[PDB]
């Protein structure tokens, strides 16, 4: 009378993984240029 | 101890026999029969665990 | 050193790993208090199960 009560699992099958982040939104936001210097200055 | 002081000497001795066709043929219910089972085996599988 | 020329190996390839073991087993329940290996090196096997 072998069952599943008998049989013995190795590992799970891990089946997904899923990592919980933020969706950024800033890129359509905030207008912007890089800076190549230590300091910014913008003109009005 | 004992079994074997009186197996050794003869009193006791070691046998296996088959099983009578009128018995087996109708073994588990077969034309009306009853309260006659087959003997039943069957297998398990177990685990150990080796921590490194 | 001796090596391991007198040890298994079976090298991992994730910490702590697992070994699993199959036993023949007979009288029902494969899992059961009293229920006995089939196979058994020392003991002997149940030469009337089958038959008497």
């Amino acid at each position: 009378s072998t069952t599943t009560n008998s049989n013995s699992i190795g590992r799970p099958n891990l089946v997904a993984l899923t990592r919980a982040t933020t969706k950024l939104i800033y890129s359509d936001i905030v207008a912007t240029q890089r800076t190549n210097q230590p300091v910014a200055a913008f003109y009005g | 101890a004992e079994i074997k002081k009186q197996m050794e000497a003869g009193a006791l001795v070691e046998i296996a026999e088959g099983m009578a066709t009128s018995i087996a043929e109708l073994q588990e219910g077969f034309n009306g029969s009853t309260d006659n089972p087959w003997n039943e085996m069957g297998f398990r599988i177990d685990k150990q665990v080796i921590e490194a | 050193l001796i090596a391991f020329d007198i040890c298994g190996v079976q090298p991992m390839n994730s910490p702590t790993g697992q070994v699993f073991a199959l036993r023949a087993v007979y009288g029902k329940d494969p899992v059961a208090a009293g229920a006995k290996e089939a196979f058994h090196p020392m003991y002997g096997p149940d030469a009337m199960f089958s038959g008497q």
